[PDB]
């Protein structure tokens, strides 16, 4: 719930709320009763819609891979960021610390893939996608002895249901995941830039239970995180510049802003 | 008391008593104080430093042009020559520190310019090459100032700094720096920013020679200007003094 | 059992949702907490800060630091115009790229008051007066002082107090105005004219230079979130 | 327990039951309301009145 | 609840609760007991099934587009509007102003089309409905980084599944839609007429989130609206002439009533 | 107090008597009054015109013919000229107002006619074209009456309005126009309509040099008759007068 | 808590609750009985009474 | 686990129900209300006026 505007009126007397430097790093706070008169108005306006988490609580696609059900990569890996997709990791980027929950729900489409196989008919595909710890141990052929799924934790989803659904805690060795490091993890500073062990969340695998139909088919599973119970720290401003790695805030230099005419033109170009 | 035009502010020995200037800009509403036991993630005894690692330490002094780019100064790095907050660092595995970032600028009264004094807290620069990391001696300083360059650094294979006044070597518009507790020191009138930085760290307490958790970053918005003669030099001068210094795991000199 | 007949809205996956969850590793004990300097909690915190406009464009002054900077010179015919730039807030591009205006190309809706502070980084010596006026949509835009004084302004006389702050008020007719074009609903005009020309003594340089600062009002709201139109991506990041 | 609060409303009741053994799988806490911008707007030592000049 | 008859008997006096003017813009109330004598007569109706919620909460069709799994239009794209529907804008159009939450509920239904293609099996075709706020981004092609719904709500159903529903609250830059707007946006009165930013809800995209069967499919998506928490002022003539656009009220001119025989007929043609 | 044919409504200076009429219609139940502060959307301070912008502004007369199809007159575009309410409009970028469209027109008592004062609050109107809006010029009074037709206007590409007067140029039956506020000039007896129109809108105050908020039609539904001879010329004539008026954002001369 | 109220009857008792934080997305209000003709029936200043002529 | 068996009415979609449902953005601040004359509250209240009945009719 937002303030109310108040009657005011005239004002002759030394007060001059207006002239005030803002070269002491002071933001001042002006009414509209300040630079005229304006009668009270009460204001109704809500400022929730604009909460630190209600702003981060949406699910955005973050990734998705293709894996064949019979041929050669027949799993899919990848190691958790949210540095992978665009929208998701600017609304991070707005903050230098957060903190949160996560919901990993994937989406998983199947479609068939063109051949001359003879009777292809499916018997509903299930899928498997597994969270490996960082550190884990790391499958290489699918029918490795890493896909018992002893600790690590598994969706078993059959397809044509609602898509799995799972909450992962906050896991971070320290108390706040970074979303900008400046260091090494070296102490001779060389190798890797702010690759610093925090947002490391390990490995996501996924593959294909059974064997499908006779013929190929090709799945696409498509990973959407959900921050809840977020809470964030020290604000920052927004990327400009397009984004050019997936670790790195490299950039190609660019424009200020959207150019347009003179100085004193009233419409933008 | 009086004008406030006045400030004095004294560190265990030094004291930096300025004639005219403006507010102290205090943090984020925080100053930086004693890490407590519910915070305490260290198990070892630590150190007081005291009055003896509280000074206000000169950094290297570099000259204002009429027209020049700007310039960053690390802040764990601009202090790892300087007194015994160099040596505490390379002896102790952990330190916890806040700032006093103090920039000094005089000028006439038939100058003009202006500063914008930030300090941005994880400044991670990019890099001319879009696919290689910066080295450890182009993007830190040795006390010594760096500064950025008008036009973008050329690509190639070099691990050379992207340096553009306009990016910020971050990447992000540099009129949005203002978020970031600052002050400018425009030279019509207010001749230095005080930025008290409390510590800021996702961690409690960091190695400070691995990683650098403040970059102070001075950029003239509107250039110095005057009118021909007069005199042609006018030095930006910082004093940066670390507060509330705190260590823990007494190894022995490293890098 | 307990008889229950599945309403449809069940089976289906939104974008926007909230629900309980199941866990993955159950027990976990979650890392303590730090009360780190600084803490958010509302985008009105951010929002409400001062950044630089870069209210200069041309093709040049738009790659440099010569963008945020507003040229201002003695002339002596007094009456010309300063500057001039439509508020309208995450479409414009002088604010389409500040702090204030990034935010609102989040929001589909604003409402609030918006702080012009103007800061003369002239000469220490240098003198003038500005007529800051907004006129409102009512006409196309002040094209004389002797119009733009008609509408909401202020005179700012400058001489300490580096700055002075035109606060905008709410003047729309309705609770809320659109972040992106439309013509139902417009913002008016910001104007500056010279009301007494820049005055310079000898040895002082007669160009001066002013600096436009974009802020929030505590009377402001943003409301309907949607997704920002100035990020993309073509193939994933490798 | 039934923890029992108002829709947010512009100008009622639901219940709501956690049903999990952590508390990381919770709801999230979309009504959490709070501002307090005397944080990074007005961050000096001496709060500047409105009623008189900043400096001297 | 409505009134009930009460037992009158003969009348002599100077009342004449018949005979009154109606040329003040008064409609007088009159009671069977007034032209006659009826006596006490109970009445249990109900007046209710005839209340302004209940009358426009009901789902109606407002529009159905198609859309090819494989080929050109990949996605359909619908600027909201109940101007679409001959059925649900009439019951609109009865008010001037209203204020209501609406039910978007999508019924999805695919048909295979008929195509020489080898083996065709669909594997579960998977629709996204993603909702674009007003001023939003616009996708083009079928893959843009625009569909990863970064902020912007979307519904993702599995086929063969409860039809998906979801509620959009009031939102309408005004504190009513004006169903009727008399005005044009631009201040030289030119260019649009009543086209007035207060009942524009954006834009819907739909598109196939899988790659289906190896043939054509093409699916259609039905948007149905359901009016909630309604309320509605300012009652106007029903339309009476057929509609020509969904954006003006452009009419061609046509009867009056239906025609019959003579003044006296007793029976319509 | 005695007989209910006299009335008298005094407005500022002007006074309007009748001598033989009939109730006033009351508006939806409302009478327009000033807008409180929990409606009031506006910041800025409002003027008062008070009485100055209240006087019963007397539009242009039009001449009842035989049989003649009706009239309209749009309600802030027929007082864009007449005194200060044609100036505040457009010095002001929001205005709000009520009405008291008062229609008078006499008769002997050797004429019939009725007329239907309806007060339609959102006249959208249609176009001769099935694909084309109006004009701003044929739809659009000057305070001058628009009068309609009986014969539909031939489609082509120009942009005049429909008019026919059985649809009433909306495409809805003339008949049902009763439901909005008014009444009849039913010539056997009642000379005059009054119908207080208090402010209708989705929004608390909106322009009024870009939107209509009203419109009076005046449509006769039984045509003047008489017998030969006598006088042959009834005009009808229209006073509005402004009510609760009220203004906000005082911006400079527009269209 | 538990909102009960009889069903629509002609001439028992229906447990709802809540269970979405927006209240736009609580169920319609079917049951909302009001009626008052005095609106747009008889708008007129001064009521006419049942008893004489409107007219003098 | 709490048993339930799915009675014969679930999974479809009437054209005249009313439930309980998922909102799209959640925790958006409505516009206020304002009291604009004339409200609407039953349809009885706009058929209890007077309408012209066309009882003429012929072929024009
Ligand atoms: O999914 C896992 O949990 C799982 C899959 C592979 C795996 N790796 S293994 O230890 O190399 C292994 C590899 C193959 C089989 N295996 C066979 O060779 C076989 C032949 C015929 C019937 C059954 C089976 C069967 O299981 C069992 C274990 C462990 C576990
Ligand atoms: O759905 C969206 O969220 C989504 C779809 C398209 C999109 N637009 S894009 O940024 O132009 C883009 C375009 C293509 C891919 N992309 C590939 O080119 C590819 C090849 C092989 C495997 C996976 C992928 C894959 O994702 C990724 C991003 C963004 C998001």
């Amino acid at each position: 719930r937002v303030a109310d505007t108040v009657g005011t009126g005239p004002t002759n007397s030394e007060a001059i709320p207006a002239l005030t430097a803002a070269e002491t790093g002071h933001t001042s706070q002006v009414v509209p009763g300040d630079t005229m008169q304006t009668r009270h108005v009460k204001n109704y306006h809500s400022r929730s819609e604009s909460t630190i988490e209600n702003f981060l609580c949406r699910s955005a696609c973050v990734y998705f891979t293709e894996y064949k059900n019979s041929g050669a990569k027949r799993y899919a890996e990848w190691v958790l960021t949210p540095r992978q997709a665009a929208q998701l990791r600017r609304k991070l980027e707005f903050f230098t610390y957060v903190r949160f929950d996560l919901e990993l729900t994937f989406v998983i489409t199947s479609t068939q893939q063109p051949s001359t196989t003879q009777n292809q008919d499916a018997q509903i595909l299930t899928h498997q996608i597994m969270y490996v710890p960082p550190g884990g141990p790391v499958p290489d052929k699918v029918d490795s002895y890493v896909w018992q799924t002893s600790t690590n934790p598994s969706v078993f989803w059959t397809e044509g249901n609602a898509p799995p659904r799972m909450s992962i805690p906050f896991l971070s060795i320290g108390n706040a995941y970074s979303n900008f490091y400046d260091g090494w993890s070296e102490f001779s500073r060389n190798g890797v830039y702010g690759i610093n062990t925090l947002n490391n969340m390990g490995t996501l695998y996924a593959r294909h239970v059974n064997a499908g139909s006779t013929g190929p088919i090709k799945s696409t599973i498509r990973i959407y995180f959900k921050p809840k119970h977020v809470k964030a720290w020290i604000p920052r401003p927004p990327r400009l510049c397009q984004y050019e790695k997936a670790k790195n805030v490299n950039f190609q230099p660019s424009g200020v802003t959207t150019t347009r005419q003179s100085i004193t033109t009233m419409t933008n170009t | 008391g009086y004008s406030d035009r006045a400030r004095s502010i004294t560190l265990g020995n030094s004291t930096i008593t300025t004639q005219e200037c403006a507010n102290v800009v205090v943090g984020y509403g925080v100053w930086p104080d004693y890490l407590k036991d519910s915070e305490a993630t260290a198990e070892d005894q630590p150190t007081q430093p005291d009055v003896a690692t509280c000074r206000f330490y000169t950094l290297d002094s570099v000259q204002w042009q009429k027209t020049s780019p700007g310039w960053w100064w690390k802040l764990p790095d601009a202090l790892s020559n300087l007194g015994l907050f160099g040596q505490n660092m390379q002896y102790h595995y952990l330190g916890r520190t806040g700032y006093t970032v103090h920039v000094q600028c005089n000028a006439s009264k038939f100058h003009q310019g202006c500063l914008l004094v930030v300090c941005v807290p994880e400044a991670e620069m990019g890099c001319a090459t879009l696919d290689n990391t910066p080295s450890s001696a182009e993007l830190l300083g040795g006390d010594t100032a760096k500064e950025f360059a008008d036009k973008p650094v050329a690509s190639g294979s070099n691990k050379l700094v992207q340096r553009v006044v306009y990016n910020a070597g971050m990447g992000v518009g540099v009129g949005n720096l203002t978020i970031f507790p600052h002050q400018w020191i425009n030279l019509r009138t207010n001749n230095s920013a005080t930025i008290v930085m409390p510590y800021t760290n996702s961690v409690p307490m960091d190695n400070m020679f691995r990683h650098n958790n403040v970059t102070l970053m001075v950029i003239p918005f509107v250039p110095l200007d005057y009118c021909p003669g007069s005199t042609t030099y006018v030095p930006i001068t910082v004093t940066i003094a670390p507060m509330c210094a705190e260590y823990n795991g007494l190894r022995l000199a490293g890098h | 059992g307990l008889p229950t007949m599945n309403t449809p809205g069940s089976c289906q996956f939104l974008t926007s949702d909230d629900f309980q969850s199941p866990s993955a590793m159950p027990q976990y004990d979650v890392t303590p907490e730090m009360r780190i300097p600084g803490e958010v909690k509302n985008l009105m915190e951010i929002a409400e800060v001062d950044s630089v406009v870069p209210v200069q464009n041309v093709g040049e002054k738009v790659n440099s630091m010569e963008a945020y900077q507003i040229p201002v010179r003695s002339n002596e015919g007094s009456g010309t115009q300063v500057f001039g730039f439509p508020l309208q807030p995450g479409y414009s591009s002088v604010f389409s790229r500040t702090l204030l205006g990034e935010i609102l190309n989040y929001y589909t809706h604003w409402s609030g008051s918006i702080k012009l502070t103007f800061m003369f980084c002239g000469s220490a010596m240098a003198t003038g007066k500005f007529l800051l006026a907004y006129s409102p949509p009512g006409a196309g835009a002040p094209t004389k002082r002797v119009d733009a004084m008609l509408g909401t302004h202020v005179i700012w006389d400058v001489g300490l107090q580096s700055s002075c702050v035109l606060c905008i008020p709410w003047i729309s007719q309705t609770h809320y105005r659109f972040v992106a074009s439309d013509e139902y609903t417009a913002g008016g005009f910001i104007t500056c004219w010279y009301q007494t020309n820049i005055v310079v003594p000898a040895d002082a340089q007669s160009s001066c230079y002013i600096m436009c600062f974009v802020s929030a009002c505590n009377d402001f709201s943003v409301r309907l979130l949607k997704d920002t139109p100035f990020i993309s991506q073509q193939n994933f990041f490798q | 327990g039934a923890q029992v609060s108002t829709q947010k409303t512009g100008a009622i009741h639901y219940t709501n039951i956690n049903y999990y053994k952590d508390a990381a799988s919770n709801s999230a806490n979309r009504q959490d309301f709070t501002q307090d911008p005397g944080k990074f707007t007005e961050p000096v030592k001496d709060i500047m009145i409105k009623s008189l000049p900043a400096l001297n």
